[PDB]
RNA sequence: UCUGAUGGAGGAUCGAGUUGAUACUGACGUGCAAAUCGUUCAUUUCAAUCACGUUUAGGGGCGAAAGACUAAUCGAAAAG
RNA sequence: UUGUGUUGAAGCGAAAUACGUGAGUUUUCGUGGAACAUCUCCCUAGUGCAGAUCUUGGUGGAAGUAGCAACUAUUCAAAU
RNA sequence: AGCGUACCAACAACCGCAUCAGGUCUCCAAGGUUAACAGCCUCUGGUUAAAUAGAAAAAAGUAGGUAAGGGAAGUCGGCAA
RNA sequence: CUUUUUCGUGAGCUGAGCUGUGAGCUAGGCAAUAGUUCUUUAACAACAAAAAAGAGCACAAACUGUAGACGACUUUUUUGCCUCAGGGUGCUGUAAACAUGAAAGUAAACUUUACGAUCUGUUGAGGCUUAUCCCUAGUGGUAAAGUGU
């Protein structure tokens, strides 16, 4: 018969399977919409997640109870080393899907990147890419002709560069970004002029720009349904344990449907959450990135003591509004969105007027070592 | 056939382990670790350094424990693992 | 009549042990166990508890009475 | 009645250009090591099994699985 | 005079089909705290043994702890705590 | 097969000559035979032997913990990593020792000496701080080289 009481299921068969990710990288599943009139640029980019902390800004929504007021606001910092355009990756549209015409290649890759083609690269004598790098500039020529030709859509490949951030990893991660903008033309020619330098993160997004982030979650091995589906726990006289689903089907269909919660795998799952609004884009050269008109003091993003489990943030880094799936140290793959939003929180200017820089390590009270030593005064 | 003087780290060798087997389990991971610098299977540990790692009972072993390893000559290589009464531990590093 | 001591009665009280077994309708339920384990609970000067000896034997015994018990066997034991 | 056996009987394993419609019969090779038929006709019976939660014995999949969980706790060195 | 006199008495020597967490009568009874032969710790005596060990340590189970604000709204029932 | 020859393509040679190849022209003589059929052994692809020519990784191990029941997964293996130490950052809350130091008071000598919970100074001290915190070409170390292709 009907249930006595109806509420909604637990959790969304939209992510199905609960199933540990591929890989460790989030990877696009689509790019945004090529729009011709604009003109040639980057669509993504990579960087690993730092850590937490919280800003201060001024509300200007009238008609809100905040409005005139200075809130505080958790954010996420992205340690964003400049990436390496390294290849380019031609493709065309056919009934069974995109279709690669071709990869092309610069004429040098980094040691950082020929480590991503090696599982033991202390012990190999790295002839990857030792040899593919001497093709004749008339032999790169035909193929990008070929590309321009007959290919719709056009592909960087890049890599991160590890070794300016305190992961204790050396290969890099590797990845197309696509190129939306004007014609073929102008997709390859743009991508040629930096086939080989760097690629910093202020080209790819603006200050107080909506992007989405794409990565994989924090691991859990495997859960209880209690924990995994959010099932309501059984009563206290349960003869064989309280924390599962009672009844997980009726007698027919004789069978358990996929829909029924079980234990399994808890996290460690790809995840593109949308529309989290980049607050500030620190460079590595200045050394006030940390600071605002309403602080005007000298410190740079990391609390002092380090961003705990990650290190020290000594590059370019984007300060980002919200929470961001996965670990510290995680890879995180910033895109553009999809269709560029119109909203006023996505056209927001936002004026913060303070960054914390105090220890995530317990309960830090001071923003500088030299103010903490300034309070406390000599001792032994 | 060398002679090394190290400190053991001990707390971060049992910080996840039972109050029941904290000292046995630094035991074993003074051996192990003596095994490992040293490159043989035969690690014998002193009595002394026995009694010292128990000598709080069985709940805490000392947080830090400075030990001198020694390779004998008579599969044929062995270590002795030995305590070191020492009265800080500040500014001790590995030594050969 | 009232007050303070003294005194030490009671199928009096709490409570270990003993003797039991209220609840978790806990564990176990291919058990440690053909009735156990844990916590909780009842009981302790009396109709109290225990041992050995002795009496009562089957349409019989014995029963502060549940058709209870009478050698894991009881609305008629067990053996042939 | 009239036959086969140490120049290898019964039994058993695999078989056969074999016979029968079929129950079966008959042969070959191997093993075996001492008995065996009689279809010439007849007499006799404790005479024919897939089952009976059949009887006794042996053996499986489950399965290298459940499990080897009370009683706080072991460690170093040596001897055999 | 004759008979018994070893040993166990359960913790594996008894009865429970067993080297079974069960059952099975009696005597002796230290110190501290304390009302106390209670509980907890200790001296003499005894033991460090239990049908296993090592590692890892998630789900789930079982035996417990602790939980903001509310305080029986839970449930047949304040069962359990 | 020989003879007379014409037109198109490949090797080498200098738009061009020669050889070969395919088709053709004139003339000649030269073969088939297995007893009546038993699939008309005729295709494609592969393989083996013999001749002639051109032509690296992964696992394991140690480490890691962004992972984990076990597998699996993320890493590093000599500007790395592990280790200890120093520093940073925190947590706790002022260590041990000493003090004609204090201390409610007490007793014991011809004004000092003894007992004293506790308190004070040295002392924001001492202890701990990655094992899944941060920094350091700081110390010491970084091991046998096994398995598959």
């Amino acid at each position: 018969s009907h249930r006595k009481f109806e509420r909604p299921r637990h959790g969304s068969l939209g992510f199905l399977p609960r199933k540990r990710c591929k890989r460790l990288r989030g990877k696009i599943r689509s790019f945004p919409k090529d729009d011709k009139e604009k003109p040639p640029h980057f669509t993504a980019f990579m960087g690993y997640k730092a850590g937490m902390t919280h800003i201060v800004r001024e509300v200007d929504k009238p008609g809100s109870k905040l409005h005139k007021k200075e809130i505080v606001e958790a954010c996420t910092i992205i340690e964003c080393a400049p990436m390496v355009v390294v290849g380019i990756v031609g493709y065309r549209e056919t009934p069974k899907g995109l279709r690669i015409l071709s990869t092309v290649w610069a004429n040098h890759v980094s040691d950082e990147f020929r480590r991503r083609y090696y599982k033991n690269w202390y012990k190999s004598e790295k002839k990857a890419f030792t040899k593919s790098l001497n093709v004749p500039e008339a032999t790169k020529n035909c193929l990008l002709k070929r590309i321009e030709k007959y290919c719709t859509v056009l592909r960087a490949i890049c890599h991160t560069q590890p070794s300016k951030t305190p992961l204790r990893m050396k290969k890099a991660h590797i990845m197309e970004v696509q190129i939306n903008g004007g014609s073929m033309k102008e997709k390859l020619e743009f991508v040629k002029e930096m086939l080989e330098k760097n690629l910093p993160v202020s080209t790819v997004f603006n200050p107080n720009e909506m992007i989405d982030v794409i990565s994989v979650t924090k691991g859990h091995g495997t859960k209880g349904v209690v924990s995994r589906y959010g099932v309501k726990r059984l009563p206290r006289k349960t003869h064989r344990g309280l924390r599962k689903v009672a009844c997980i089907g009726a007698w027919h269909p004789a069978r358990v449907q996929f829909q029924i919660p079980r234990h399994g795998q808890k996290g460690y799952f790809h995840r593109t959450e949308r529309n989290k609004k980049i607050y500030r884009i620190g460079l590595k050269t200045d050394k006030n990135s940390a600071s605002t008109d309403a602080d005007i003091t000298e410190k740079k993003i990391t609390p002092m003591g380090g961003f705990p489990h990650y290190g020290v943030v000594n590059e370019d880094f984007l300060l980002l509004k919200g929470c961001v799936a996965g670990t510290k140290k995680r890879p995180i793959t910033l895109r553009k969105n999809i269709v560029p939003q119109v909203s006023r929180d996505a056209l927001a200017q936002v004026s913060l007027k303070f960054i914390d820089t105090s220890s995530k390590i317990g309960h830090g009270r001071f923003q500088t070592s030299e103010e903490k030593v300034k309070y406390y005064g000599p001792l032994k | 056939p060398v002679t090394k003087f190290i400190t053991i780290n001990l707390s971060k060798l049992t910080h996840k382990v039972c109050y029941k087997r904290k000292a046995p389990r630094a035991i074993k991971e003074i051996r192990s670790i003596a095994g490992k610098l040293m490159h043989t299977k035969d690690v014998r540990l002193d009595v002394k350094l026995n009694k010292f790692i128990w000598s709080k009972g069985v709940r805490n072993p000392p947080k830090r424990v400075r030990v001198k390893l020694e390779r004998k000559r008579n599969e044929k290589m062995y270590t002795i693992v030995e305590h070191v009464m020492v009265d800080s531990y500040k500014g001790l590093v590995n030594e050969c």
